[PDB]
């Protein structure tokens, strides 16, 4: 009945690098196992008995550790390492998991293309009104969006959501919506959607005036 | 091959019990090895339920074998997970996983199954064109539904570069997900552009045309 932590929980790394994660046991283990999950893809064992490879896994990847620290690492990155890597143990146990490490894939900075939308008359004819925005292929990951409603920044009633990394281009995107009452939409003129991101120092600005 | 494919209800109410299916091609349940159960999420914590060997029972599940029991029907090939008394601590997705023997790992998972446990109502979808912005991206939102998930394509499937469908947000017992696509301004709106929308749970599909409104 050991708890298995795995630091740290996400990380990047460019192809060419070193990469190390960690499994920490509540106490002593007898060997560790590494299993990879490809994102879109059944998990498949990696390392059994600390530093063994199991067959058909590139000579690139390393496993060590004793007692209650176990770590993988990865000589060189290759994209294709691109995923979760859990860390599993049987020695004193019920056998137990860790929560994994995200190995994302870092690439050159791109900006969002931004685009905002209105609400549909569909909508509004059942007294609700969404403005949606989307702010598409950027990378930082981190990005931080305004709403701005005849300049106040509304900050209440707004849901965020991001797409894990893009298996095309390592890229991210996310949509930003700000739900509102019929008549509280229409008791204003100016519709603002804004990005501030790594690649621009003055933010990006979408809007739209009823 | 040997595939495992999960099965089971969605939605299911609190303090009722829970029952899954674990249907294996390509292998018996009775020659080797000890097809497993396991759960994971919401935060990526995992956690091992128990196992039923090729000799029957012989079965572990983990101190926390008191509402659980894991059968097996030999004769259509699949065995079964019955966890009683079920919360919402106990919403997750399940995977059946064969435990391969001597070198001890899972080498077969199975698709997971993911099962919510609420008192909430299952809710229909609202389905909502989004007409489009800058070199023309095109979108659709689909809100206060309940439960996960629904099915979103664009023109049936056919139509799947610049497409982004947005993982569903939670907003009081609801739910709201949302997708982009982005055409040529060439494409649009000379060629049509649909939204098709499907929510088994509720058993609703609809198909909505993105106007240039």
């Amino acid at each position: 009945d050991i708890q298995m932590t795995q630091s740290p929980a996400i990380m990047s790394a460019s192809p060419g690098e070193k990469v190390t994660m960690t499994c920490s046991a509540s106490s002593s283990v007898s060997y560790m196992y590494w299993y990879q999950q490809k994102p879109g893809s059944s998990p498949r064992l990696l390392i059994y008995d600390s530093t063994n490879l199991a067959s058909g896994v590139p000579v690139r990847f390393s496993g060590s550790g004793s007692g209650t620290s176990y770590s993988l690492t990865i000589s060189r990155m290759e994209a294709e390492d691109a995923a979760t890597y859990y860390c599993q143990q049987w020695s004193t146990y019920p056998l137990t998991f860790g929560a994994g490490t995200k190995l994302e894939l870092k690439r050159a900075d791109a900006a969002p293309t931004v685009s905002i939308f209105p609400p549909s008359s569909e909508q509004l004819t059942s007294g609700g009104a969404s403005v949606v925005c989307f702010l598409n292929n950027f990378y930082p990951k981190d990005i931080n969006v305004k709403w701005k409603i005849d300049g106040s920044e509304r900050q209440n009633g707004v849901l965020n959501s991001w797409t894990d990394q893009d298996s095309k281009d390592s890229t991210y995107s996310m949509s930003s919506t700000l739900t509102l009452t019929k008549d509280e939409y229409e008791r204003h003129n100016s519709y603002t959607c804004e990005a501030t991101h790594k690649t621009s120092t003055s933010p990006i600005v979408k809007s739209f005036n009823r | 091959e040997v595939q495992l494919q999960e099965s089971g209800p969605g939605l299911v109410k609190p303090y009722q019990s829970l029952s899954l299916s674990c249907t294996v091609t390509g292998y018996s349940i009775t020659s080797d090895y000890a097809w497993n159960w396991i759960r994971q999420f919401p935060g990526n914590k995992l956690e091992w339920m128990g196992y039923i060997t090729y000799s029957g029972t012989t079965d572990y599940n983990p101190s926390l074998k008191s509402r659980i029991s894991i059968t097996r029907d030999t004769s259509k090939n699949q065995f079964f997970l019955q966890l009683n008394s079920v919360t919402t601590e106990d919403t997750a997705t399940y995977y059946c996983a064969r435990y391969y023997y001597g070198y001890w790992y899972f080498d077969v998972w199975g698709q997971g199954t993911t099962l919510t446990v609420s008192s909430a109502k299952t809710t229909a979808p609202s389905v909502y064109p989004l007409a489009p912005v800058s070199s023309v991206t095109l979108g659709c939102l689909v809100k206060g539904y309940f439960p996960e998930p629904v099915t979103l394509t664009w023109n049936s499937g056919s139509l799947s570069s610049g497409v982004h469908t947005f993982p569903a947000v939670l907003q009081s017992d609801l739910y709201t997900l949302s997708s982009s696509v982005t055409v040529t301004s060439s494409t649009w709106p000379s060629q049509s552009i649909t939204c098709n929308v499907a929510h088994p749970a509720s058993s609703t599909k609809v198909d909505k045309k993105i106007e240039p409104r």
